[PDB]
DNA sequence: CTCTGAATCTCTTCCGACGCGCCGCG
RNA sequence: UCCGCGGCGCG
DNA sequence: CGGAAGAGATTCAGAG
């Protein structure tokens, strides 16, 4: 079953995997983010209200004055979208906020406020986003891409190698907040704990340990455990468990219960440990020498005077033992002193402490943060609390604490943004665990650490910055607030936040201009992921780990489509079925699999969790009942892929399509070609340009419909119904009874878009593709845009191509082209330029736009109006007058202009046509300042603008008023029906049917007002519109009126253009060849494009071969249809023929027939097949060799696809059969007329007497440095002198040479390079003395 | 700079000078007042820092910014840096009388000449036009000549043609790498909008026709013209300064044409006659009464230089094919006939050129190269060496070879699940057995493809060389090598992890058949690694070249 | 005890291809 | 109205 | 920001 709209033409499809999921909305990211950013959600949940409740309320510090938030509202935009783009203003909308101001009583803080104030306050405006996901700033379109940055959390890096190369690895711990100072933990070869704050100097951890109010004993108890000793008479007996004897050599005779288990020196394996564990006693006896290097834990003090017997982190000596045993504190708590399980780094870390006191630590960090300042206790405390306790200057998002708890193997989900003490204690503990060896570090390229942002949150961040700035200002003002002396907006300013958001949208490394040439670029330039901008790395901070792709990128980030050159892998694209998780991670779908059956339902899975499960390869032979015909299948695990059993996998991939990007999915037969070749093919395909008339590619992928529909570059039926009127300007559609709204629905109007300048000087256009009075179905196309036809995407065209070397004209890759294509004008393209003339109000005479110009001929005025502006439709060429703008150059001194002079000379400043380009006037735009004279031509242009601006409204009201008149007809059925005056009295005029009933007139009079209201809204819409056209335009100061003109040029193919296909085949057209010499077949048709077969071996792209055979098959059906339809045969002949055509597949899900179809439906379907058969192909499940072979059998072509050919010049057989067929050719917008350029003598620069640069100015090329050394490599000397002295720098030399050359005496003069004289000046401008010397 | 209205975005130096002069004015004013020491030393401090920043900025903390957000420029910035004065205005400076365009082939020119589009030709030589117009006196003032050349009257194209006849020009390639990147050509007027190049120069330029663009320059004086025709010329540069091997070696198409030209199937129509000269062989081929190549005895005359400065003729009845003789028809006198009896590969033709230069001077070598290029295009167009999908014959035994391979991988796995072996040992030996399988499949497909053609041979049967298009393109040395066909037809080897570790599962598919997702993903790994490698390597290469050319 | 000194760790600086085209903002 | 920054693209 | 380099402060370090 198919809709009638699909029945325009049905596409042959292949493939055996039955799809289940539909392609989602291709603009979900931007739409969801912007919708979430502006909507009335209670409790915020990442919204504007969240930022408001963060910044609010505002309280005067001890001033007992409170400003508290109420609500915000937005009004309608004052302008439209289209004329807003035309004019130049942004498409913003006002921000209306209600603020509540109260002042507490000075006698009672908690007491009630004396008064309450509330009012609506306006501040700034914010840009709006159109359904296509666009933005408007200054009469243009700009788009913000999404940023990709590391998530706020913890990282652990190896950094093996460079430092102390003949040494083992290091380790480091990093914490990055969402907004705040960085904090770094790292190691050194001497193995000490050091901390660094914000890339500053290296400091030990002990300073912050003590500054966190910890004593040494507390710290050592934290990082270490106890080993207890006793002052005992017999050798100080002591207690040991074998857990600390795991893997040590016996430094003692192992004895217990008076029985030695093993002697000194024997390594204690597991067997001896277990032997100890049988009747495991702990108290044993050891000699004394072992404690020589061992370190006490606590701080034992004397009892005679209180002196400290031994402090922490120092070892013990025999005298210490003796004079602590003299005191009798038997319990001796010592340090564990492990080597391979608990590295005692804390010991020497505390030993190299510079200080020992909290106040000293505060003073030290005080001088570390700000050098050269007097140490103050309170200032140090204030800065320390303003780094990790201050919720203002430091904070974490909920995602930050989420990953923090996940990384530390914690279980808490929700806490506070600010950090604590025990958390960084745990960071210590985990870091020292890692240094011990156990545990595992984390990489960076893994996507479970990668976070994606979008427009809403960065907009919220910039807006929050603006609000905190203005809040600072408001509090500063409120410090001197008075008793209810003002209304609560004099303290607020709309300037700062408006300026901030305007700068963010205007100037940003994320708000790039958008390349508007074709819908493919439209859809692929929005779903783009970048890693640049603030908070991320730059273009050359990139190593190699960021550059290469990672296994986690599968199904979430396209690996094959990315720009190449200066930046690779930094501008990666997002997948086709991927989506954004709630937190800000990526997600990809999977099919749930039961014990032996796969369910239809799906799950969305994050990046971190997928390692816990195993996923099967997509193109597995799933059985009819959801089983696997094999008992074993390859499946990708957390690490790699491996063949697993029948019952090991639990999730199935949705389809083969979810591996690549949108642009990549459009390349047919992709699986047969190399990665880099496909990459360059996609990079070219994104750069195509629509031609004059589009035509569907013969080989498609099935994705054309989705991208065409979702990208709003075409007219879509908001409601289905019946066509009523169609035109090249507007479309009128009848609404069906079920779909119309109960309250005065009426009909819909669709305004088309005509020829208009695009962002890339291309012709955006909309052609209707619907006949008259056709039933249209809900959500379907009506009018085709550029490079689109009948609702499918069509960039290039289809050519008859052959692969053969011919007379060297295809030497490397040069594309030979037949004359027939330019004969048909089938690659003809259009460009639209833009020329601007300003009218400033400067001194020495305000500028005039008069038609009077001196020193010119009458040829200009022959093509000019008395206003000076060109008439519409003039065949102007380069260097022609367009607008006539001219600027002029007591009682005794002012009259000399007549006595000794003649007249003031007014200087011409006419904007001419740039040289080299033709064109024709298609549109003139004139803007005027507030209160300036409007010349004649400007008056009619608004008059033509005026009368059309009221016809469309009148046409709208005429249809709009029709609905209310049916209400008259339905009520007033019976009565006096007029024979002839039924129409002379129109559908409205029935309350004047001579006499009228006493009750019928009531409804007639009642509705008479509502027509007037419809007239009233007609009046206001007229009155509002007539003001917009009549009102001026605020501009930059000084200028008075804008003169915008438009040109249209018809660009043809000429030798030098840049041609390309869909499999990476580059090329430039070398020679255009007349028809007679082209090769041709026995049938009589010629061939159009001839290529070089040598591309296939070197660059392995066999895919372009396989499509070419299909092109013959696609035409091979079509011409056979064409052969039969030329003679009027009965319909069932083609009906069975087309039936077998859409039959003849291996195993497909298409399963279409023709019996159910009406005869006229089949006939109109036949004529759309006059050009061939559109054939679909999935990216990986495409057609194999066999079914291509048997498809040609239905045609009348040889089985091999291999055809002998006849020569165009000599006309004989070729003793090798050649391969011909079709191939999809598009055109790039890299022409030759815009590149070829030269100068002989033009302008020069001011600071140096050197020629200009660039083609826009009449400038030349740059003699690069590199060819300099190249030139003396040959014995050439004079040219080096001659090129850079007499042609570039010397001023007297060239003029003599210029005068000398016109006489033939070619001679050179040395001169002296003035640039060197420029050099000596500034080096003189310092204390340096330098000059020339003796001659 | 005069900008819109009374606004002028002037240089930062003006701001620095204004700041320091205001500072000095305030300071010298306040010392008149006998001010207290604290404020005067504060002013002297801030003046000192101001003038220090004026001399050099960035050497102090909190470098003073400029207009909005960036550190202002200084004199030290004006002297040093890539944006400084040296490397943008002294070592390299923009020059007039130049131009730029895009390249095409136009493979019918001579090696000592190049084309040039008509409008460019008119634009470049305007002073020469004025001079010659004065010489014939058809104009009087500069204005008359200017309006005549702007009208593009037909009476000036003949002068324009006259001033070209031997007036040379220069060409340039923007990433100029070595000394051959600059050459000179005798220009010839051509219609169009693009530059035309002789094909044999693009190899030296390493300039593919993908859309590279050239620059042009015009020598002016007699010194310049003689200097250009002496050393800038393309003719007198045929050996690379890096190595004595030549630099006009043919690249892609003429080599294919000649390689196809000198191959002989054992049986073909027109086999087994005798001819007395290459001329009648050419006539017979144009008649179509004999094959392009078949074993034919011919009478060949050859010259040789045994005499010290003189040539000696001698005749014989050699045995060869027709194509060898018809190629011999154009070869110069010196070389012996034995120089063409081989298959004329890439190395062979390079040796041809080298020997011709070493024995027969310079000019005959040049004309020989030009004429062999002409014949190469002619017979390459005549051949019709197309490509076809049916060409790539896949070997059949490879399937059961693979089947055996997973048999031993299952076997080694089931030893490993019994504690017999460790992970590393099994890793190494599965790599070994997979590599051995690759060797076997590669050798099998090579022997299947290499000589598949068979013929009855005027009788029972005979086995000879192949005639597949892929093979003849491969062994010609034109494009690709053995590994390309190995990748395409046979197994695509085995790829490694990004770190460098090898994947245990090899690429068991090939481009002619379909490809599953994961192996394509690994191929993406490899390709992205290579592209990143070259993209990063370019900058280091250029920088190293700069330092080395500076040091010596 | 005081070196002199011989590393040794710290801190700062200088640098990172070429050429062109297009667009935007002070 | 021609100087400087940023971004994109091409080789 | 990786790396080199180079100057400089530090810090044992055997000879005393
Ligand atoms: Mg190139």
């Amino acid at each position: 079953v198919y809709s009638y709209t699909e029945k325009k033409r049905i596409r042959k499809d292949f493939g055996k995997r039955p799809q289940v999921l539909d392609v989602p909305y291709l603009l979900s990211i931007q739409l969801d983010s912007f919708q979430k950013f502006i909507e009335q959600d209670p409790e915020g949940q990442y919204g504007l209200e969240a930022a408001f409740r963060s910044v609010f309320p505002i309280q005067s510090y001890s001033g007992n004055s409170e400003l508290q938030y109420v609500s915000y509202r937005l009004g309608e935009p004052v302008f439209d979208v289209q004329e807003c783009q035309i004019r130049g203003v942004t498409y913003s909308a006002p921000l209306r906020v209600k603020l509540r101001l109260v002042i507490y009583e000075r006698e009672a803080p908690e007491g009630t406020v004396k008064d309450i104030k509330e009012q609506e306050v306006y501040m700034g405006e914010i840009p709006l986003m159109t359904d296509n996901g666009t933005f408007v700033i200054n009469g243009t379109e700009r788009v913000i891409v999404s940023q990709l940055h590391r998530s706020p959390g913890v990282f652990f890096d190896s950094d093996k190698g460079k430092t102390h190369s003949s040494g083992k690895v290091l380790y480091n711990a990093r914490i990055i907040p969402y907004r705040g100072s960085w904090l770094d933990f790292e190691f050194d070869p001497k193995d000490n704990l050091f901390v660094r704050i914000d890339r500053r100097r290296k400091l030990p951890a002990t300073i912050i340990l003590r500054a966190l109010n910890y004593t040494t004993e507390q710290i050592l108890d934290l990082f270490f455990e106890k080993v207890i000793f006793e002052i005992r008479d017999n050798k100080l007996q002591m207690e040991l468990v074998p857990e600390r004897l795991r893997g040590e050599t016996a430094s003692f005779d192992i004895e217990a219960n008076g029985k030695v288990y093993v002697e000194k020196g024997r390594r204690i394996t597991a067997r001896h440990i277990r032997q100890l564990e049988k009747d495991d006693v702990k108290l044993i006896e050891v000699p004394v020498e072992y404690i020589a290097g061992k370190v006490v834990a606590k701080d034992y003090i004397d009892e005679s005077t209180g002196e400290l017997i031994c402090a922490a982190n120092m070892e013990l000596s025999l005298d210490l033992l003796a004079k602590l045993s003299q005191s009798g504190h038997k319990r001796i708590e010592t340090l564990f002193t492990n080597d391979l399980d608990h590295g005692p780094y804390i010991s020497e870390t505390l030993r190299v402490d510079p200080t020992n006191d909290r106040l000293s630590a505060l003073v030290e960090i005080y001088r570390m943060m700000r050098p050269g300042e007097p140490p103050t206790r309170e200032a140090a405390e204030s800065l320390f609390e303003n780094l990790f306790f201050s919720e203002d200057r430091y904070d974490l998002s909920a995602v930050g604490r989420m990953k923090f708890n996940r990384s530390l193997l914690r279980e808490e989900i929700e806490g506070s943004g600010i950090l604590s003490k025990d958390d960084i204690i745990d960071v210590m503990k985990k870091l020292i665990d890692i240094r011990n060896g156990k545990g595992e570090v984390d990489d960076i390229d893994h996507l479970g650490n990668r976070r994606i942002r979008s427009v809403g949150e960065m907009a919220e961040n910039q807006f929050r910055v603006g609000l905190v700035r203005v809040e600072r200002a408001v509090k500063e003002r409120l410090s001197l607030g008075d008793l209810d002396t003002l209304m609560p907006q004099d303290m607020i300013n709309a300037k700062p936040i408006s300026a901030a958001v305007k700068e963010f949208f205007g100037s940003s490394q994320l708000s790039q201009f958008m390349d508007q040439n074709n819908p493919l670029s439209e859809i692929t330039h929005k779903r783009r992921i970048s890693a640049l901008g603030p908070g991320g790395l730059t273009r050359e901070r990139a190593g190699f780990e960021v550059r290469d792709v990672h296994p986690t990128h599968y199904g979430r980030v396209c690996p094959i489509e990315t720009p190449e050159g200066p930046n690779i892998g930094l501008i990666n694209s997002l997948s086709v079925y991927a989506q954004t998780n709630e937190y800000g991670f990526l997600e990809t779908p999977y099919r749930k699999v039961t014990d032996g059956v796969v369910t239809d339902e799906i799950h969305y899975l994050s990046a971190i969790e997928e390692g816990n499960y195993v996923i099967a390869q997509a193109n597995s032979n799933l059985d009819e009942e959801g089983h696997f015909v094999e008992d074993l299948v390859t499946c990708r695990s957390k690490g790699e892929s491996s063949l697993f059993s029948r019952d090991q996998v639990d999730y199935m991939d949705v389809s083969t399509q979810q591996v690549v990007s949108v642009g990549a999915s459009l390349i047919p037969f992709l699986e047969h070609d190399d990665a880099n070749r496909a990459l360059m093919g996609a990079n070219m395909q994104r750069q195509a340009v629509p031609t004059l008339r589009a035509d569907k590619p013969l080989v498609g992928t099935g994705m054309e419909r989705a991208v065409a529909v979702d990208s709003g570059v075409t007219a879509v039926a908001k409601r289905g119904g019946v066509v009523q009127y169609v035109d090249a300007s507007r479309i009128v559609i009848k609404v069906n009874e079920d779909e119309m709204y109960p309250g005065e629905a009426g009909i819909d109007i669709y305004n088309l878009t005509k020829y208009t300048r695009s962002n890339q000087n291309t012709c955006i256009n909309q052609m209707p593709c619907v006949s008259l009075g056709e039933p249209v179905e809900r959500g379907d196309v009506l009018a085709d845009g550029p490079s689109t036809d009948l609702g499918e995407l069509a960039l290039g065209q289809n050519m008859r191509v052959a692969f053969m070397p011919w007379n060297g004209y295809n030497f490397e890759d040069s594309i030979l082209v037949s004359e027939r294509v330019v004969q048909e004008d089938r690659f003809t393209t259009i460009h639209i330029q833009e020329l601007a003339c300003v009218s400033r109000d400067t001194k020495l005479g305000p500028e005039e736009i008069t038609a009077d110009i001196p020193n010119v001929g009458e040829a200009a005025l022959s093509k000019l109006d008395e206003s000076g502006i060109v008439y519409i439709g003039a065949e102007v060429t380069g260097g022609d007058i367009l607008v006539g703008k001219v600027t002029p150059k007591p009682e005794e001194k002012l009259l000399r202009a007549i006595f000794g002079e003649k007249a003031s000379d007014v200087k011409d400043s006419s904007l001419r046509v740039p040289n080299g380009v033709s064109g024709t006037v298609i549109d003139v735009q004139v803007f005027t300042r507030d209160g300036v004279e409007k010349d004649k031509r400007a008056l009619e242009i608004e008059e033509m603008q005026l009368k059309q601006a009221k016809k469309d409204l009148s046409e709208e009201l005429q249809i709009l008023e029709a609905g209310l008149f049916s209400r008259i007809r339905a009520v007033l059925v019976a009565g006096g029906v007029e024979a002839e005056k039924l129409d002379k009295l129109p559908r409205d005029r029935w309350l004047e049917l001579g006499l009228t009933d006493e009750e019928k007139q009531n409804q007639l009079e009642q509705l008479a007002e509502q027509y007037d209201e419809l007239k009233h809204e007609f009046e206001k819409k007229l009155e509002a519109k007539r003001r917009k056209i009549t009102q001026g335009d605020d501009l930059a100061p000084g200028v008075l009126k804008i003169v915008k003109v438009y040109l249209a040029v018809k660009r043809r193919i000429q030798p030098g253009d840049k041609m390309a296909g869909r499999h990476g085949n580059k090329g430039v057209i070398s020679k255009i060849n007349p028809i007679e010499d082209m090769p041709y077949d026995e049938n009589g048709t010629p061939v159009d494009i001839v290529l070089n077969p040598l591309g296939v071996p070197s660059r392995m792209n066999i895919g372009q071969i396989l499509e070419t055979h299909l092109g013959m098959a696609a035409k091979g059906i079509g011409d056979k249809i064409n052969a039969m339809l030329k003679q009027q045969q009965e319909v069932a002949k083609l009906r069975e023929f087309i039936q077998r055509a859409y039959d003849l597949g291996a195993d497909v899900r298409q399963k279409v027939d023709l019996s159910t179809f009406s005869d006229e439906e089949v006939m109109r379907l036949a004529e759309n097949l006059r050009k061939g058969m559109p054939i679909a192909t999935p990216v990986f499940d495409g057609a194999k060799e066999a079914e291509i072979k048997e498809l040609l059998k239905l045609g009348d072509l040889p089985t091999s696809g291999q055809i002998r050919l006849y020569d165009g010049r000599t006309g004989e057989q070729f003793e090798r059969p050649v391969t011909v067929g079709y191939m999809y050719m598009l055109k790039l917008n890299h022409l030759v007329d815009d590149k070829m350029h030269a100068r002989s003598t033009g302008s020069y620069s001011l600071v140096t007497q050197q020629p200009l640069g660039g083609k826009a100015q009449f400038g030349g090329q740059r003699f690069g440095e590199m060819e300099v050394w190249a030139l003396e490599a040959y014995g050439a000397a004079y040219t080096l002198q001659e090129m850079l002295t007499v042609k570039s720098d010397d001023v007297n030399g060239r003029t003599k040479m210029y005068k000398n050359i016109v006489d033939g005496n070619h001679q050179m003069e040395p001169g002296m390079p003035e640039s060197f004289n420029v050099l000596l000046k500034e080096i003189r401008s310092l204390g340096i003395n330098i000059e020339l010397e003796d001659e | 700079v005069p900008l819109d209205g009374g606004r002028f975005a002037t240089s930062d130096l003006n701001d620095l000078y204004r700041r320091v002069i205001n500072r000095n004015n305030r300071l010298k004013r306040l010392l008149d007042l006998a001010a207290p020491d604290i404020i005067v030393r504060n002013e002297k401090r801030m003046l000192q820092e101001a003038v220090d920043a004026l001399l050099d900025n960035g050497r102090r903390g909190r470098a003073i910014t400029g207009s909005n957000k960036r550190p202002l420029k200084s004199l030290a910035d004006m002297i040093k840096g890539k944006q400084g004065r040296f490397r943008q205005n002294l070592l390299g400076k923009r020059v007039d009388y130049s131009g730029r365009s895009v390249i095409t082939v136009g493979p019918y020119l001579r090696l000592h000449q190049c084309g040039l589009p008509k409008k460019m030709a008119l634009e470049l030589f305007k002073p020469f036009i004025y001079g010659k117009l004065e010489l014939r006196g058809l104009a009087t003032t500069i204005k008359a000549a200017k309006k005549m050349v702007e009208r593009e009257e037909a009476v000036v194209w003949d002068i324009l043609d006259e001033v070209i006849r031997e007036h040379p020009v220069l060409l340039n390639r923007a990433p100029t790498l070595h000394r051959l990147g600059i050459q000179a050509f005798e220009p010839v007027l051509i219609e169009g909008k693009a530059i035309q190049l002789h094909p044999l120069v693009c190899a030296a330029y390493n300039a593919d026709f993908d859309g590279d663009q050239m620059a042009v320059h015009v020598p002016l004086t007699l010194e310049a013209q003689l200097e250009a025709r002496a050393l800038m010329m393309s003719t007198n540069n045929i050996l690379s300064p890096a190595n004595g091997e030549p630099i006009i070696v043919p690249s892609q198409d003429v080599v294919l044409g000649l390689y196809y030209m000198t191959r002989d199937c054992v049986n073909a129509k027109g086999e087994g006659m005798v001819l007395t000269g290459p001329k009648e062989a050419e006539r017979l081929y144009r008649s179509g009464l004999a094959s392009l190549h078949a074993r034919v005895k011919v009478r060949i005359t050859e010259y040789e230089k045994d005499a010290n400065g003189e040539l000696v003729a001698k005749t014989s009845l050699k045995d060869t094919t027709v194509g060898r003789a018809i190629l011999w028809m154009i070869v110069p006198k010196g070389l012996p006939y034995s120089i063409v009896n081989q298959a004329l590969g890439k190395k062979a033709i390079s040796k041809m050129l080298n020997t011709c230069y070493r024995i027969l001077g310079l000019k005959p070598t040049v004309i020989f190269a030009d004429q062999i290029m002409y014949t190469g295009f002619a017979y390459a167009a005549r051949s019709g060496a197309s490509v076809g999908i049916d060409d790539m014959v896949i070997p059949e035994k490879k399937h059961e070879i693979i089947s055996e391979a997973e048999a031993e991988v299952a076997e080694i796995q089931e030893q490993f699940q019994s504690g017999l072996v460790t992970a590393g040992e099994r890793y190494n030996k599965v790599i070994d057995i997979w590599a051995a399988a690759n060797d076997r499949v590669s050798k099998a497909m090579m022997d299947n493809l290499q000589t598949e053609t068979v013929i009855n041979r005027d009788g029972q049967e005979e086995k000879q060389v192949s005639f597949n298009s892929i093979y003849m393109m491969a062994d010609s040395g034109a494009r690709g090598s053995a590994a390309q066909i190995r990748q395409l037809a046979g197994m695509r080897g085995l790829m490694a992890k990004p770190d460098g570790s090898i994947i245990e599962t090899p690429i068991t598919a090939n481009f002619r058949e379909g490809l599953n997702v994961l192996q394509y993903f690994i191929s993406t790994h490899g390709a992205r690694k290579g592209l990143a490698d070259t993209a990063l390597k370019t900058a280091n290469s250029g920088y190293l070249t700069r330092r080395l050319v500076d040091v010596a």
